[PDB]
């Protein structure tokens, strides 16, 4: 009957849940795109693209 | 008796060597990077090889090492290219330290 005392355990598990959810998608959004983790980011492949151009045409 | 540029191409070590892939050179390191060891064999471009984590200090300028050729020149044609893409280096796998 939406009383607190009777479900003080449910309660902490779903506040603990959504601490981590936005720590984990602040940490994601910032640590995880600039850490580079992974493949190279774009912009770092972008600069080793223009050093060797595709030429589809006669110099 | 002057030596003709065929006698020349005959004769040379490179020549002789036959396909580069799987052969086992001798080259010289001339610059460092890092942990980027550019080592000349004799042919037209250089390769780069990663300093060995077991003896990366003995890898210095100068340094004779041992080198399994994979290609002289790295080329390959991609899409919509009307020529090769070279990357003016050449592949080889770093093996060890020439002793004699």
């Amino acid at each position: 009957e939406f009383r607190d005392d009777a479900c003080r355990k449910e309660i902490q598990g779903f506040l603990d849940c959504a601490a981590r959810a936005q720590e984990a998608r602040k940490m994601r959004s910032i640590q995880e795109t600039l850490g580079e983790s992974g493949s190279l980011l774009p912009n770092k492949l972008n600069k080793l693209l223009q050093r060797f151009p595709n030429k589809p045409y006669l110099s | 008796n002057v030596e003709s540029f065929a006698s020349m191409l005959r004769h040379s070590p490179l020549t002789q060597m036959g396909p580069a892939k799987d052969k086992l050179v001798i080259g010289r390191i001339f610059h460092i990077v890092e942990n980027d060891l550019y080592i000349d064999f004799g042919g037209k471009f250089h390769c780069v090889c990663r300093r060995p984590e077991v003896d990366g200090e003995k890898y210095q300028k100068g340094t004779r090492v041992r080198l399994r050729l994979l290609d002289l020149e790295l080329t390959s044609r991609f899409l919509g290219a009307t020529t090769d893409t070279t990357v003016l280096e050449a592949n080889a796998v770093l093996l060890g330290i020439q002793e004699s």
